[PDB]
DNA sequence: CAGTGGCACTGGCCGTCGT
DNA sequence: CGACGGCCAGTGCCAC
């Protein structure tokens, strides 16, 4: 149910999306971000219908993630009306992530 | 015999104050302090050894003192002062002579810990003066409040500085006579340190007064400097950069930037096993931070309100991996590598640290199959190219621009003996390594250089370039030295017309310089691979063209074995290295001197390029001799003026055509006179040509 | 088993010094 | 806390 962000489509899939779009901005040769990823998965699920998951893997799309100042991963961007609603950086817990989520929703 | 040292405020360029100088005469036994206002004695006390027919001996007086004092006393004394090149001696150059096997800091201009093998203990104590004298000094002022300036230590004479000046001269002295204590070069029937300077130069080895009248010569071509035309090299900055520009523009859109792990100092552990995994990037794992803030407030502690949310970015306990944004950078070997891996190249060489080899050769033959990334391979080696070019120009630390004088010319600094070999080498630029007419951008940069870019002190007219190159030196070294296997045969046949076009013919070369670097690499033992490469083949085509010359030539073999019979008793391999048991480990040069061998292998190199290099040494040496005796005088406002020495060819600027035809065939003449002077078993040329610079007279 | 040299640039590492 | 510089191995290319 995540969405698989790429360069090219990010802007109309989260900046034009209209309503909350969480992005991780993830590699595939990160630690934490390898821990995250089970959590988003699951997260995806419960919070279908107030809240969109995607997922950009900053190697294959290399275009976005400097707008944003990246300067750790994974990297978690939550999106509302094209404008940046908060950040979080690092490999948080189901609980610590249902808690941003909640108080940012 | 003396022997002194002085103490002023600036290196030679911009020194307008003798701050003090010391005396030690072997005569009394006694040392003498001359202060500031001493100069005038100090003086008189030199040229008193110089009426007496006596010596002056200094630690790098031959490039500083002698020339610095000459200054001086015009500026504060308006004296004229120029103790003659005969009374004078350079512990400095003995020892480069007597130790050549060594390095040194060239007088503290090069870090010590950057130099390899082991430095002469008195050598190193003189060259560290300076650094040490301004450690004293700084420490000294914080014990007083006072702040430390740029380099004040200069500025005025103090007491510290006239201990210092005591220092060295007996440190030099100490030096003159463990340099003395050497048989091969001084005699030890005589005491040196008693005996007017006819005797000095004449009882001591003939190396000794070939160094000091080498050193004297070349110190007087660094004060000339080498006219350099400024405005044109600004302007090849100027295209260089912009082409440098365009290509890191292409290049950046062809290869995108990227994330590096950066900053991380945890190690990333299983969260399951918690077993370390070191090849995971480091990460961060913050101590502090959470969703929402501390409660400020009843119903907030007693989670009854909202309670404010952190705005911070992290959250305690929630590991992440710190990282940076790179872009591709074109220099980066690294870079280039990576990218192209992710474009399917598959290195086939590497280098001895695990790392792909990434130099042109391989560059050139890489391939991939997306069309555009293979075109940026091409890029990629022009913008390599533009760096150099830019690096040597303009940018790097011993860039000309850089080192460009006030009176437009460039002074670039010469060791005479800096080669173990008896060659000089050259820095503070390199004057020895511009780039030739024939590479990219050559002929700008060589053109920069030239005599036309100085103009007449009286008539404003423009200066005319001499250069003149001897042939084939090396080659004809190795002729005289197989004379007694082939009886000069080669000797004879190397005359035959140009020697590198007839190879370049029969090695089918195509270029005179492709066959120089061919010949050379394998009269020195290049591999069949090592020359392969050098003639654009492989392996093969290097044993056909090495037996076909060996044949042509079977002495190069009978000279190459006599030299392995005089030098090695014998050898073996243990590891990474040939372990050798020496007879005796030093060839004796043509002026007397003791050439150190490195390895049995280079035996042969070290024979012949030491031999061209003291032929070239005394050749200069006698050019200028000649043409001095022949009424011309030696400077800008002179006649003509030595602007530099690279190896075995002389560039000199002349005042006028007439009188650059006559440095040519001067040097001509000095150049048969030295192989006449050495019994050289092979007649030695020149080659001459009289242009406005560089890119036409070389 | 080419040899002699100088020197530029990247990337590591670490201590001084301003945010 | 992190930008930045002197010191340093690695690598490469320039000249002869
Ligand atoms: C280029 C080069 C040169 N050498 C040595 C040995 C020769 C001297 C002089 O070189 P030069 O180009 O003048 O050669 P030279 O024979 O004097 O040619 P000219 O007649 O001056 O052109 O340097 C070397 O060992 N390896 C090389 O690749
Ligand atoms: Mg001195
Ligand atoms: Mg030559
Ligand atoms: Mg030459």
């Amino acid at each position: 149910k995540i969405i698989h962000l790429t360069d090219d489509s990010f802007d109309t899939d989260v900046l034009k999306a209209d309503g909350a779009i969480l992005v991780d901005f993830w590699a595939e040769w990160c630690g934490p971000c390898k821990m995250i990823a089970p959590i988003l998965d699951e997260i995806a699920d419960e919070y279908q219908g107030k809240l969109t998951v995607a997922k950009l893997n900053i190697d294959q799309n290399p275009g976005t993630a400097p707008k944003y100042g990246i300067r750790g991963i994974p990297t978690l961007l939550l999106f509302k009306n094209g404008e940046v609603a908060a950040t979080k950086v690092g490999a948080l817990s189901k609980g610590q992530l249902k808690e941003f989520l909640d108080a940012n929703l | 015999m003396i022997v002194s040292d002085i103490e002023a405020n600036a290196l030679l360029e911009s020194v307008t104050k003798f701050h003090c100088g010391v005396i030690y005469d072997y005569s009394t036994a006694e040392y003498v302090s001359y202060r500031p206002s001493d100069f005038g004695a100090y003086l008189d006390a030199l040229e008193a050894e110089v009426a007496r027919g006596g010596l002056i001996v200094f630690h790098n007086g031959h490039k500083y003192d002698v020339p610095a004092l000459t200054k001086l006393a015009k500026l504060q004394l308006n004296r004229e002062f120029h103790l003659p090149r005969e009374n004078c001696i350079d512990t400095l150059v003995l020892s480069r002579l007597i130790h050549s096997n060594l390095k040194d800091t060239d007088m503290g201009l090069l870090r010590s810990g950057k130099l390899p093998g082991a430095l002469e203990a008195w050598g190193y104590r003189l060259g560290e003066m300076k650094g040490e004298y301004k450690d004293d000094f700084k420490r000294m002022l914080e014990e007083q409040g006072e702040e430390y300036v740029d380099g004040m230590e200069w500025w005025n004479f103090n007491e510290e500085m006239m201990d210092y000046n005591v220092q060295d001269v007996v440190v030099t002295k100490a030096l003159l006579e463990k340099l003395l204590s050497d048989k091969h070069y001084f005699p030890p029937e005589i005491d040196f340190t008693d005996v007017g300077y006819t005797t000095f130069w004449s009882e001591s080895l003939e190396a000794v007064d070939i160094e000091h009248r080498a050193a004297w010569l070349l110190a007087k071509q660094e004060r000339n400097g080498f006219p350099f035309d400024t405005k044109a090299i600004e302007e090849l900055y100027v295209e260089l950069a912009a082409r440098r520009s365009e290509l890191l523009r292409k290049l950046t859109e062809t290869f995108g930037s990227w994330y590096q792990p950066k900053g991380g100092t945890e190690m990333f552990c299983h969260p399951r096993t918690g077993k370390p995994l070191p090849k995971y990037p480091r990460i961060k794992t913050p101590k502090v931070g959470g969703i929402f803030k501390k409660p400020k407030n009843k119903a907030q502690r007693e989670g009854r309100e909202p309670c404010e949310l952190d705005t911070r970015e992290y959250v305690a306990g929630a590991p992440y991996t710190p990282v940076e944004h790179v872009v591709f950078n074109p220099s980066s070997r690294d870079h280039i590598q990576k990218k192209l891996q992710e474009a399917g190249w598959v290195p086939t060489k590497y280098t001895d640290k695990g790392a792909p080899v990434v130099d042109d050769e391989v560059l050139e033959g890489v391939r991939v199959d997306d069309p555009e990334k293979q075109a940026a391979i091409d890029l990629i080696k022009e913008y390599l190219m533009i760096q150099k070019r830019i690096g040597q120009s303009a940018e790097g630390d011993k860039a000309w621009l850089r080192y460009v004088a006030e009176d437009g010319k460039i002074h670039g600094s010469v060791n005479p003996n800096g080669a173990v070999t008896g060659r000089a080498t050259h820095a503070f630029p390199n004057l020895a390594q511009i780039p030739g007419v024939r590479s990219p951008y050559g002929e700008q940069c060589r053109a920069a250089f030239g005599a036309e870019h100085h103009l007449d002190g009286i008539t404003g007219k423009p200066w005319v370039q001499a250069g003149i190159d001897a042939s084939g030196l090396e080659l004809r070294c190795l002729a005289h030295f197989m004379a007694r296997f082939d009886n000069g045969e080669y000797a004879h046949e190397i005359l035959n017309g140009d020697i590198h076009t007839k190879n370049q013919i029969a090695a089918e070369l195509p270029t005179r310089d492709n066959a120089k670097t061919f010949i050379y690499g394998f009269l020195y033992g290049a591999g069949d691979e090592k020359i392969g490469q050098i003639v654009g083949a492989g392996k093969e085509r290097g044993k056909e063209l090495k037996k076909k010359f060996l044949e042509n030539t079977p002495a190069i073999a009978a000279l190459r074995e006599s030299i392995q019979q005089t030098l090695v008793e014998s050898s073996q391999w243990v590891a990474g290295e040939q372990q050798v048991k020496w007879k005796r480990r030093w060839i004796k040069g043509l002026d007397g001197r003791k050439v150190h061998v490195r390895s049995p292998h280079a035996a042969l190199n070290t024979l012949l390029q030491s031999a061209g290099a003291l032929i070239c040494k005394l050749w200069i040496i006698k050019t200028e001799e000649m043409l001095v005796e022949k009424g011309l005088k030696h400077g800008w406002d002179g006649d003509f003026a030595y602007m530099a020495w690279v190896h075995d060819e002389i560039q000199v600027g002349c005042r006028t055509e007439e009188i650059a035809q006559v440095v040519i065939e001067t040097a001509q003449e000095a150049m048969r006179w030295v192989g006449d002077h050495w019994n050289f078993r092979c007649l030695l040329d020149t080659e001459g040509k009289m242009g406005p610079n560089w890119a036409i007279c070389h």
